[PDB]
RNA sequence: UGGCCGUUUUCGUUGU
């Protein structure tokens, strides 16, 4: 439900706040969230 | 002007400290020191340089 | 409101404004005293009277 | 008779001496092991004895019969402060840097160790021995709500209600008397094997809550 | 290598032995910077990271300890701490790597680094700046002043380069009032002023001949001869070495009844140390104390017979520049000291249950990890309980809101003068700054004129070694001291190197 | 006006007085006696 | 009362004591201890350096700044806040 | 560490077990018996540090009642009360038992 | 509890990147245990009340002691306008 | 530039310390100038 | 269902 993304793969997953911080596929230890899903608006002025 | 320093240095003797008064008499050259309980005294010639310091180790020196 | 402001405020010689501005804008406080001793240790209860 | 006993001029003389604060025993076990060690050598230390009292902390006395005895007593030390700072004791004043200086049961007691510490109490059985004195306290237990402690999470005091750990969480061994997890439990009061260092039976100043419940 | 031994005894008595634990010090390790998560795992780790993390790019240490037991009857490489490390140093991971890497690392290639991290913050080290070390300047004192000129020095050991001791020679006596123009010197660890002829006298050269040869040089200039005549007046009463020394360690602040027993070596042992340490500290060497002594008091009458200008107290070349390296080289002594006091006192306490330490639960490497860090991290450049009284500002968050500014942040300069007293001897210009410090950047306030920046073409020495200086000065004819002496050698050229006198020669042009 | 009502009657300083404290006007004015050096009772609230 | 002596929370539920409270504290065990001297071995020379202790506590509680004789600190080593000092200086209660 | 009731000689445990008492393994039989009468005997508790190294003469000594006692470190004071086996065997032997806790 | 709102964050307490945040915002929501229900405090870390802007990266990394250890880095641009500063 | 940032402070200094010494003296009904005392200082301000 | 709580102390950098 909170989607994340890897800082050294870049492969997407998830975690439910009681897994450890880590990547699942490489093990890495940084992470970001992904941008939300409400619309984005910008007057462009 | 004689003056009458009651320094803190221990007597060897009387087994007291500050019981020890190193004065100064410059003018004939002399060293005189007074105590408190013993009452010992000691002399010895002093010259400009000369300080109760220097009355107080020349005294350990002459009794030992 | 510094020194040199309320110098200021003096030599403007207005009074009132200088008084509430050291007042009301700032730490307004109300105070009980004896008469006899003075002091301000006069044991009040307000509501109890 | 120890009147009979009492210092004289002929007696060594002692002075006080101010050394390194908490490391006094230090200094003491090095005055005692430098006696031992120069006892009959060419240049023996002129000491009889060093001792220190608990409530003088960071003064130490060694009993010696010249001044520059008790310097080379403390010297070679550097649990010292520098400082020759040593003063004189009165004849009277001898014994008195020497003198040594309450427990019964049903008396009202308070605890100081572990998780029950700060919680007043009745010494219950002391031990032949003489360490450990049991204690009646009303029970701190949490009945199973969280098991799967300190003395600041605890929650509050409550006697033992068999009823209430029955039906939350028992070995009933007599009337009142409950084995709960090595507790001992009379009549609803806590009873446990307190060690006579974690108890408190002077100088005690009931409280509020005590004097409601006591 | 300061201190390559830790010793203890045990003369046990209960059969008497004496028991010597002997720890000596010997290779250091150094490391590349490394993770340890709290889960165990270790990675080699990289300054991004650190950022990322508000880790801290350090390198731990190992020291190589070595235990030794010596009983008469009559180690490994060892963990000490986490040095940080200055990025693109020799030392750190991106000094390999290349360009193609560093984009792979998200670290830009502009960045030159050249400063640390600590929990996230790069913090950076402002170069300090202090007096020129082994150097004699001469200072008038204000007029309400029995002193008229102070000839100060401030000695430091060459290897290190660390302060040893500070002299003055106090040329004392007003015009007319004071009567005689008396000269007391200055020691260390003394409460009290000594004439010059007394200390001549206690190093060897007792008689007068000698010791006004050693002093002048200008036989004709009778006014230094009458100048120093009066300590010649009063330094009669002293007559050999040895009651010399005694009235030196008469007044030696040591404690009272040190009798001539033992207060003669004391007096031998302050001057033979603690006395112009970065000439000698072996016996059998006073000749150069004396010479020096001599050149000192020549240079401080010449400056009071106004033949010649005091120094200028703000020329650079007597002004030298602290980097990075030296300010930890004596933060890490500092550092070190405490830890070897720390594994003294553990031997002290358990050895004596003679149980074999693990030379592991003993060393602390927290000590220096967390100085260091915590030093850095607010830059009171000194010992946590001693914030007070603790040289503050040196490390500094960079600035970093656009590359010039970095640049500029990065070989900027600081004067330990404080702001007590306005002044402005301090602050202003001067001429020997052509072409080593900006004439066009200062900040602005308190700070203005202090702060500095190195030229264009600024270059800070890193130090060379002297020995084949000296060497090549040996092989070239250079005649000792020893053949000195004003009537000979009045035209030969006196030589000198790192500010001490080493030598005497006659036809320099050549050399 | 911010005060709530209070009957004391209002006026403004005119002299102020110096001088030290007699101990008995201290035991006068103080309302309790300070002997214990703990704070907190017992860390349960409610200080000593 | 406190009012004079408010805690500062160092971090929300962290609550640290103002030095002033820790000044009248060891001022009261200084008290307390000197009180506790008469009824045991009491040598003089303690008497003497414990009412020094005491008079010092209630100096430094007074004044810090006492001139010739080093000030008093906190576990932190930073010189205590004496009411002299709240008072003096640019930020004394008057030009504060 | 644990001081002798009797004489006040503190040593580590260790001694007490390997050698007993200095002075009293004679009559207290400390060496060569379990550990609860060692520990009776000896027990942790004890206060007054006194070191004494010459008692022959020590006025301290003689007060203490360890003139004949080896010099050493001796408990001025101790804390609880022997059982009743070693104070009766004690008395039995000629030896009147004074504790020193006062 | 705050004044400001919360519902900007995410089911598990962070702001998602690419939300606009205004002042007196909640971006941060954190807890902490009351030593002893209605036993928890808060302990969020509110926007700057003088800024805004949009979210844009958010970064969940453990410190060097194994603790959770966030950090938000919002954006917005300055257009110039009256009251700037400028040099030559 | 070192003469500017010197003298602001000096001159702010001398400013405080002159408005603190006159900052009572007034003018008051009669034409005399007094402090708050009541001394008298002059008796026609600036003498006109 | 109103009512409603966000540190200090240092040091630094700057600004006029
Ligand atoms: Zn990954
Ligand atoms: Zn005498
Ligand atoms: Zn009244
Ligand atoms: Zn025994």
């Amino acid at each position: 439900g909170v989607k994340y993304t890897c800082g050294a793969c870049a492969h997407n997953f998830s975690l439910n706040k009681s897994d450890p911080v880590r990547c699942k596929e490489c093990g890495h230890r940084v992470i970001y969230k992904a941008r939300t899903k409400r619309m984005i608006q910008f007057d462009a002025r | 002007i004689k003056q009458k320093l009651e320094t803190q240095f221990t007597c060897l003797f009387c087994n007291h400290d500050n019981s020890v008064v190193c004065t100064l008499d410059k003018k004939n050259s002399i060293g005189l020191l007074e105590c408190k309980k013993c009452n010992l005294s000691f002399q010895a010639p002093i010259n400009s340089l000369s300080q109760p310091i220097d009355i107080y180790s020349d005294w350990i020196d002459a009794c030992e | 409101f510094g020194e040199m402001e309320r110098d200021c405020m003096i030599a403007h010689g207005a009074a009132g404004f200088l008084k509430e501005r050291l007042m009301e804008a700032s730490d307004a406080f109300r105070v009980h005293v004896c008469g006899i001793c003075g002091l301000m240790s006069v044991i009040a209860n307000l509501k109890k009277n | 008779p120890q009147r009979l006993l009492i210092p004289t001029v002929d007696d060594p003389g002692i002075w006080g001496v101010k050394v390194r604060l908490g490391k006094e025993k230090d200094v003491v076990r090095q005055i005692l092991k430098k006696k031992l060690a120069r006892e009959g050598t060419k240049n023996p230390l002129e000491i009889y004895s060093a001792f220190q009292r608990d409530s003088f902390k960071g003064h130490v006395y060694i009993e010696a019969r010249k001044a520059e005895a008790i310097n080379d007593a403390l010297k070679g030390n550097v649990n010292v402060f520098s400082n020759n700072s040593k003063f004189l004791v009165g004849i009277v004043e001898y014994k008195d840097l020497l003198r040594p200086v309450k427990l019964t049961r049903g008396s009202y007691v308070r605890v100081k160790n572990g998780k029950f510490k700060g919680d007043l109490a009745q010494v219950d059985e002391v031990l032949e021995n003489g360490l450990e004195a049991r204690l009646k306290l009303v029970p701190r237990l949490d009945y199973g709500k969280d098991l799967s402690y300190t003395s600041k999470f605890r929650p509050a005091q409550r006697l033992f209600s068999e009823a209430e750990a029955r039906v939350h969480e028992i070995r009933r061994d007599r009337d009142g008397f409950v084995t709960y997890g090595g507790e001992e439990y009379y009549e609803g009061f806590l009873y446990k094997t307190f060690r006579l260092q974690n108890l408190i039976v002077n100088s005690i100043n009931p409280t509020l809550n005590e004097l409601s419940l006591f | 290598w300061e201190e390559p031994r830790l010793i203890l005894d045990q003369p046990a008595q209960h059969d008497n032995i004496n028991k010597r634990y002997e720890i000596r010090f010997g290779k250091i390790y150094l490391s590349r910077p490394t993770m340890t998560e709290a889960d165990g795992t270790t990675h080699a780790m990289f300054p991004q990271e650190a950022r990322l993390r508000n880790l801290t790019y350090s390198s731990p240490v190992y020291l190589d300890m070595e235990k030794s037991m010596f009983t008469s009857i009559d180690g490994n490489k060892v963990h000490i701490g986490k040095v940080p490390i200055m990025l693109r140093s020799k030392f750190c991971s991106l000094r390999t790597l290349d360009e193609v890497d560093l984009y792979k690392m998200k670290e830009c290639p502009y960045d030159m680094g050249g400063y640390f991290v600590i929990n996230g913050s790069e913090k950076v080290l402002i170069a300090q700046e202090r007096s020129a070390a082994n150097i004699v300047q001469v200072f008038k004192k204000a007029a309400p002043s029995p002193i008229s000129h102070v000839a100060e020095i401030r000695s430091a050991l060459e290897k290190g380069s660390r302060l040893i001791s500070t002299m003055q020679i106090k040329l004392y006596g007003r015009e007319d009032k004071g009567t005689g123009r008396t000269i007391k010197a200055t020691l260390p660890y003394v409460k009290q002023d000594i004439p010059i002829v007394i200390v001549f006298r206690a190093l060897g050269v007792v008689p007068d001949g000698e010791i006004l040869q050693h002093i002048c040089y200008d036989e004709n200039d009778w006014q230094m001869l009458e100048m120093l005549k009066p300590c010649i007046e009063e330094g009669f009463v002293i007559q050999d070495k040895e009651v010399a020394l005694d009235f030196i360690g008469r007044r030696g602040s040591a404690a009272l009844g040190i009798r001539r027993e033992k207060r003669i070596q004391y007096a031998k042992d302050i001057l033979q140390k603690e006395l112009l340490p970065h000439i000698t500290q072996e016996e059998g060497f006073e000749t150069r104390k004396t010479f020096f002594l001599g050149y000192m008091v020549n240079r401080l009458l010449l400056c009071a017979l106004e033949r010649k200008d005091q120094d200028d107290r703000d020329h650079f070349g007597k002004k030298r520049l602290d980097l990075a390296g030296p300010l930890l080289a004596n933060l890490f002594r500092i550092l070190f000291r405490k830890l070897t006091r720390e594994i003294y006192r553990y031997m002290q306490r358990c050895i004596e249950t003679d149980r074999d330490f693990n030379l592991n639960l003993a060393v602390k490497s927290t000590t220096i990890t967390s100085g260091l860090k915590y030093s850095l991290a607010t830059g009171n450049w000194g010992e946590q309980k001693k914030a007070m009284s603790s040289r503050a500002g040196v490390s500094q968050v960079l600035n970093r809101y656009t590359y010039s500014s970095t640049l500029s942040h990065l070989r900027r300069t600081n004067t330990p003068i404080g702001r007590d007293g306005k002044l402005a001897k301090p602050r202003q210009l001067h001429n020997t700054h052509w072409g080593l410090v900006c004439p066009a950047e200062t900040p602005e306030g308190q700070a203005c004129g202090l702060v500095k920046n190195l030229s264009l073409l600024s270059g800070i020495s890193i130090g060379s070694p002297s020995e084949p200086i000296i060497n090549f000065l040996e092989e070239w004819g250079m005649e000792p001291l020893e053949d000195y002496d004003p009537a000979q050698h009045t035209k030969s050229t006196r030589i000198f190197v790192n500010g001490v006198w080493t030598g005497i020669h006659r036809d320099p042009s050549m050399l | 006006s911010q005060f709530p009502y209070s009957s004391a009657p209002l006026r403004s300083v005119k002299e102020v007085q110096f001088g030290l404290l007699s101990p008995e006007e201290i035991r006068a004015i103080s309302v309790v006696k300070i002997e214990y050096p703990e704070i907190m009772d017992e860390s349960r609230q409610r200080p000593r | 009362p406190p009012q004079v002596r408010p805690s500062i929370a160092m971090d929300e539920t962290t609550q640290g004591q103002d030095d002033l409270t820790h000044k009248l504290s060891d001022i009261l065990k200084a008290n307390i201890n000197v009180q506790k001297l008469e009824m045991d071995g009491s040598p003089q020379h303690i008497i003497n350096e414990v009412e020094q202790l005491l008079q010092f506590h209630v100096a430094t509680y007074m004044d810090n700044d006492i001139a010739g004789q080093p000030q008093a600190l906190q576990k932190s080593g930073r010189p205590v806040k004496a009411i002299r000092a709240r008072l003096k200086g640019k930020e004394g209660r008057l030009r504060g | 560490e644990r001081a002798c009731m009797l004489c006040g000689i503190v040593l580590p445990g260790r001694v007490f077990m390997q050698n007993g008492c200095p002075n009293c393994d004679s009559v207290l039989n400390l060496r060569d018996s379990d550990q609860a009468t060692v520990n009776e005997c000896t027990s942790s508790s004890f206060e007054g540090l006194v070191a004494v190294g010459d008692n022959e003469h020590s006025w301290v000594a003689k007060w203490l009642r360890v003139d004949r006692f080896q010099p050493g470190l001796y408990a001025v004071r101790v804390d609880g009360r022997l059982p009743s086996d070693i104070v009766a065997a004690l008395e039995q032997y000629g030896v009147y038992y004074r504790p020193r806790d006062g | 509890l705050k004044h400001g709102t919360y519902e900007k964050l995410d089911e598990d307490g962070l702001i998602a990147p690419g939300v606009r945040v205004s002042g007196d915002d909640i971006i941060i929501g954190k807890t902490t245990p009351i030593p002893p229900y209605h036993t928890k405090r808060d302990a969020s870390t509110p926007l700057r009340s003088t800024e805004n802007g949009i979210v844009d990266q958010v970064l969940l990394t453990t410190n060097q002691e194994g603790l959770k250890f966030v950090k938000v880095r919002m954006r917005t641009t300055k257009v110039p306008q009256i009251g700037d500063k400028f040099a030559s | 530039l070192i003469d500017t940032a010197v003298k602001t402070a000096e001159t702010g200094y001398i400013q405080r310390r002159l408005v603190k010494a006159l900052e009572d003296i007034m003018v008051h009904y009669d034409g005399t100038t007094r402090n708050s005392l009541g001394d008298i200082i002059q008796f026609l301000y600036g003498e006109d």
